[PDB]
């Protein structure tokens, strides 16, 4: 029961949530390597349908490495737990939770920032816009969208959507709800 | 007085002539209806059919031929109902239906039994208080009314509330509940009509226990008959590679035979032809040719539109009959209140229970379109006019209240569900990153594999590809399928109209009156090609 | 005795169940039938349906449910006949039908009246001689029998005799006569059944004159109703560019309404739905989408094959009924002789008369397939069991003789017409130059413009393109059609056998009523048209 | 009535046959030129469908000229009259008739001989075989057919299907029936 306890502290899940996600992991491990690779995620039938599926899969793995174990699975999967208000109102110690609003924002950011630069250039934003917009659109319209997006977000003068500007422009969106998941018990 | 050269003989061609005139006039009204998107996006087509049935019934009343029209049980239950149910069950998206089977069952079986029992018992409790007054009526009559009155059709209002709120799980709940509660309502209808045959004193405790056992036996046996006949229908189309003309005939004859075989075994005939369409879907239309599969699906909307039209013309013929019009202030105004309040809190309670065990919660907006999606229509009305006029003493009051409720739900609720939903759910970077968030979630909900019945989908797909496809799909089709699997095994508003939509927000439609292929599945194929072209980058 | 959990209730689902079982079993037998070309090229499919109806009737007799099955006039005339006739009239090649309208009419109206009158009068003359003996029967009963007995179906044997003899004019005669004599037989059937209502003494001279006037008024009025409703059907599909799902529903509902409107006006209902299909053909399926036109034609074989299946199942049930069996040696063996001799000399006489005014003679081989193409089947049989059992005293003898003749014609003549024709019509340079001769002739027959009704085809095409298409075809379709016409106006041993183009006269047209048989030789027409147009671009015009 | 009489003697038709064919001619003369051109024949809807239609049309016109009048129409159209036996058995004077068997044979021959050489070479036969055989066939098979045809017909050594060999090889075919027409009266 210890193994399901370090994960609970590091992530925040429950024991039953961790057990169910471990069952999903070992089901995803066709090949039984004790870990999980890019193609094991790619084998999921409807991730290839997702316009952002490849960025999600890459985000599951650490930079440099090409595999993930169950602890990494849970770490990158715990950003999508919802936050309960009475929990954070009870024991105020620090903003550690991997499911905090800034952490979901950072997950989507690291999707936008394929370089992990901590700043999104026009090229990175245009690349992700291409990856998630129908092919019929003219790349002129897409570049207009990208540069208008940066201009309306980069209230600084650097022509880059850096992280602090991301949170500021997303201050209106309920990140806490549209990127939260009731993981089953 | 001798031999007549020509004789005008209208009494001869009078039943088929009027039925064909009904269908033709409804088709012309559909020519007018679908002309402008400003109408079909606002008015549910069921409302068109009900208004048209009223107008044609007004013509019938003017001609003084009301007594010439009677809907008889052998006609509704054998010729008018099977096409509607087969059409619904044959266009059911199988993956969504079976990935949400429990939710659909809860909204369609418990939701129907809740609605039926609560409306019947609440009307009976009102009646015992004397508010209705001097009705020669019993408990079983009220339960029969409640049972037939639970035959909601929320999919009739689907094309209009999805202009403002699209959610493919709510679509399958609305579409599944519309279809599976026709079965459950007809099951309850038959049970309580058998009880009405016995009487309020002949029904004993063992009779009620057999009623409950009959509910379950009938439902499950009908489903099993449907699955057997879907196997048989999938099998027979395997052997029609040469004689391709009889394939649409097989899909309708064998589905009909499943319906009648359940009606023969006293099982749920609706569930048989429901699941003869749900289950035949994969292998039928894999063995059928492309040309013969458009016939199957043009004919299914042809048969179901005509059937629903006829029942709605009969609704108009009864809604103008001045000899069935019995208006009880309490009964009518409490049937309207009870079926609306109990539907609302039935959905609220069931959704609360389901949300305890779900990965994507059903938001209150989904519950709103379910509660406001009464839309009682053809099945509800037909089951009332088929009541025995002497076994149910107050049948005319039931027919009047059901007509009033059909009109209130379809016209008032069917027309104001789009303003209401759009009222209840009331920047470039905001929208782009919101769509990115949605696409991230539909991947995390997918990676974790807790959305569908993924374990059972995996188990079925293994069993389907290794065993079932060996007997239901042609050999050369099996070879082609395995070759394809082998070659694939190695592998502001402007912005809104440009972005990919998330898988959760595909605009699925079922009309019963027109073919509505999901036009967002084009997105799926486009992105699949883009990723496969990206999967060729590895050169594998 | 209380509440039953489950009750086996077969009497409930018994009519629709058995009807659906009939259709399903016939479809399975079609799966077996069409499996091998060695069968479908030898056995007419009508023979399959008749044998299958016999087998299923044997099952019904074993179950002792013969009296449960009755074909009633309101069922045959309103639900079983309309699909068959609409299917026949909707797949009629219009150019061949109207370019040979007079020949088809002569073989179908005079040929039917000749067959009916001669068989009825010859049977009556035999009866007066006492050979039949002690039949309580009159002249009008014999004329009614002759009228129903003239309902031949030579198109039922088309797919098999065209393995050995193809001629696209003989095809349209066989197919036109099969369809138009159902109308003429039902007209004669109704006239003589009205006479049987009055009786052999109530019919006066003015009653018979009204009978003749009724024949013509009924036929022509039904045709006119059909043309009006084909106009209405062509018109309503003009407005279904958006709601494309209801188009197959319109083709069947409005054709049915033409049928019933003629049946309401006491006109020829068959001719109405015949010409509601013949005339709607051009503009319907021009306004209908491609996807909605396959539904219209898959559903027509769906409804016609099922209706014919259901009439043949009733034939099987009546054929195993031991209480309808009445065998009069003279009646049966002279009905077989008379309907065969009089059909033969009726065709010989009509063909002689037509050949006096034709550019392509009908060769004796064509007359053979017409004379041996009795193939009396569904309509003939149904009209007999629908007879009034008390107004026609010897109805059981009529039913027995009609069943015997249906079996004799469909099984004996339907199976031996391919050996017979192939017997009656019994080197590289020979074949090449023979095909060249055939292609030369079909050009000379074309240049001289005496084959079709070329003057009336020209007049119609002028009227169709300038006036009718303006109201029956969509505006954008009119613009596209006129653009296409403008761009095309500037451009105004056995191996060898399988390689050569076939002459236009020898295209293998098929009509089955049970399967879709698109003419696969029209591909030749399009190929050669493209080759000549590519040759018409050589002028660079 | 004289005009319909020279045509009757030259061709052999009847007066009513000539009148009907003249009505067809003047109908074919859209343009009312008193004569008839290549494109007037081409305007016929189902001659473009005929594999040999263009050769027929060309045969209607004399070599060199590019138009035909009614007399030429009737001359080239009278080869397809049937022969009546009692007619030729009655007044035996000469083999003049334009509808004689040799004349129909010569008409088809002049179709084969586009050069009017009086002899059909392998090239001419191959050209007509191509013009009247489906495109799907390999030209190797077509050349085999052409050369086998010449070899089995040219019983001489000249590798040419000259006219006398045409009649000899067609001595078995009922030319009198399969190229005869009952022109209407
Ligand atoms: C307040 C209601 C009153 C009490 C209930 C009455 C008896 C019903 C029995 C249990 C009801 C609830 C079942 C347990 C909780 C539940 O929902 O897990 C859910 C299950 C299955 O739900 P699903 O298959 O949709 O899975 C989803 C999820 O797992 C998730 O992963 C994803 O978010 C999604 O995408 C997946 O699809 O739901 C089901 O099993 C539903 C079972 C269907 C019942 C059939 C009818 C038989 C009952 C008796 C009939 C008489 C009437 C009674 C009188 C009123
Ligand atoms: C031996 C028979 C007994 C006497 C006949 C009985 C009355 C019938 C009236 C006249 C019959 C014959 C009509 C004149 C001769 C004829 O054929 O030119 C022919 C015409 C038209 O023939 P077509 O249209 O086919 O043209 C072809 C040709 O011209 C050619 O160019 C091409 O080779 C080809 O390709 C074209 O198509 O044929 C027709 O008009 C046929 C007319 C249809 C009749 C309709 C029925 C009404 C009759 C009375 C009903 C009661 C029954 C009577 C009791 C028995």
């Amino acid at each position: 029961d210890e193994e399901l306890e370090e994960i609970k502290k590091e992530t925040g899940f429950s024991h039953s949530q961790i057990t169910r996600l471990y069952s999903r992991f070992t089901s995803l491990d066709k090949g039984e390597n004790g870990t999980l690779s890019r193609e094991d995620f790619q084998r999921i039938p409807e991730l290839a349908i997702n316009p952002l599926g490849d960025r999600i899969i890459n985000a599951f793995f650490p930079e440099g490495e090409d595999q993930v174990n169950f602890r990494g699975f849970m770490r990158t999967l715990a950003h999508f737990r919802p936050i309960e208000d009475n929990e954070k109102s009870k024991d105020v110690n620090g903003p550690e939770p991997l499911n905090s609003r800034s952490n979901k924002l950072h997950f989507a950011f690291r999707l936008y920032d394929l370089d992990k630069d901590e700043k999104i250039s026009r090229d990175e934003l245009l690349q992700v816009l291409r990856m998630m917009v129908g092919v019929n659109i003219s790349d002129e319209q897409l570049g207009s969208i990208a540069d208008r997006t940066i201009q309306e977000a980069d209230q600084d003068g650097d022509s880059i959507a850096s992280f602090t500007e991301f949170v500021k422009v997303l201050e209106k969106v309920d990140v806490e709800q549209k990127m939260s998941i009731r993981f089953l018990h | 007085g001798g031999f007549q050269v020509v004789t005008f003989e209208w009494a001869h061609v009078q039943d088929p002539y009027v039925i064909a005139l009904w269908i033709l006039v409804a088709s012309l009204a559909k020519i007018g209806f679908h002309l402008s998107h400003k109408v079909t996006s606002v008015v549910p087509e069921s409302a068109l059919l009900i208004v048209l049935g009223l107008v044609l019934g007004g013509i019938v009343w003017a001609a003084d031929h009301i007594a010439s029209f009677t809907l008889t049980p052998t006609v509704f239950f054998f010729y008018l109902l099977p096409p509607i149910v087969l059409d619904a069950g044959y266009f059911m998206p199988n993956r969504l239906f079976f990935g949400n089977l429990g939710t659909i069952l809860l909204y369609a079986v418990v939701g129907t039994v809740w609605n039926a029992a609560t409306t019947g018992l609440s009307l009976y409790g009102v009646f015992l208080s004397g508010l209705m007054g001097d009705l020669q009526i019993g408990l079983l009559d009220f339960l029969l009314f409640g049972s037939l009155m639970a035959a909601v059709d929320p999919v009739a209002v689907l094309a209009v509330f999805e202009e403002v709120h699209v959610n493919e799980v709510l679509f399958i709940i609305v579409f599944g509940e519309s279809l599976l509660n026709d079965a459950v309502t007809v099951v309850l209808y038959n049970v309580f009509e058998s009880f009405v045959a016995l009487g309020g004193d002949n029904v004993t405790g063992v009779d009620c226990v057999k009623g409950i056992v009959s509910f379950f036996v009938v439902s499950l046996g009908g489903t099993l008959v449907g699955v057997v006949f879907a196997f048989l229908l999938s099998l027979v189309t395997r052997f029609t590679k040469h004689v391709r003309i009889i394939e649409p005939g097989f899909v309708f004859i064998i589905s009909y035979l499943s319906y009648l075989t359940s009606e023969m075994l006293s099982l749920s005939a609706i569930l048989a032809i429901t699941f003869c369409g749900i289950c035949c879907q994969k292998y039928v239309k894999a063995n059928i040719s492309e040309q013969s599969a458009t016939t199957v699906r043009y004919t299914m909307k042809m048969l179901a539109s005509s059937a629903e039209t006829i029942i709605f013309m009969f609704l108009g013929i009864s809604a103008v009959n001045p000899f069935i019009w019995t208006w009880n202030t309490a009964f009518v105004l409490l049937t309207l209140v009870f079926i609306s309040v109990y539907r609302a809190i039935g959905v609220v309670l069931q959704t609360w229970l389901l949300n305890r065990y779900r990965m994507v919660q059903l938001e209150p907006i989904d519950q709103v379109v379910l509660s406001y999606g009464g839309l009682r229509g053809a099945v509800a009305f037909a089951l009332v006019v088929l009541l025995d006029g002497d076994k149910v003493k107050e049948k005319n009051l039931f027919v009047s209240t059901t007509i009033i409720v059909v009109f209130f739900t379809v016209i008032f609720q069917g027309l104001t569900i789009k303003p209401l939903v759009q009222w209840l759910k009331v920047r470039l970077n905001e929208k782009l990153h919101g769509r990115a968030f949605d696409h991230i979630l539909s991947a995390i909900e997918d990676i974790s594999g807790q959305i569908g019945h993924n374990y059972l989908r995996d188990k079925w797909s293994h069993f389907d590809r290794k065993f079932l496809s060996r007997v239901l799909m042609r050999r050369s089709a099996q070879k082609s399928r395995d070759r394809i699997l082998n070659v694939f095994h190695e592998l502001h508003h402007t912005l809104q109209q440009y972005l990919y939509k998330p898988r959760q927000e595909y605009k699925h439609l079922y009309s019963r009156h027109e073919l509505t292929p999901t036009e967002d599945e084009k997105q799926d194929r486009e992105i699949f090609h883009r990723t496969m072209r990206k999967r060729l980058e590895s050169f594998k």
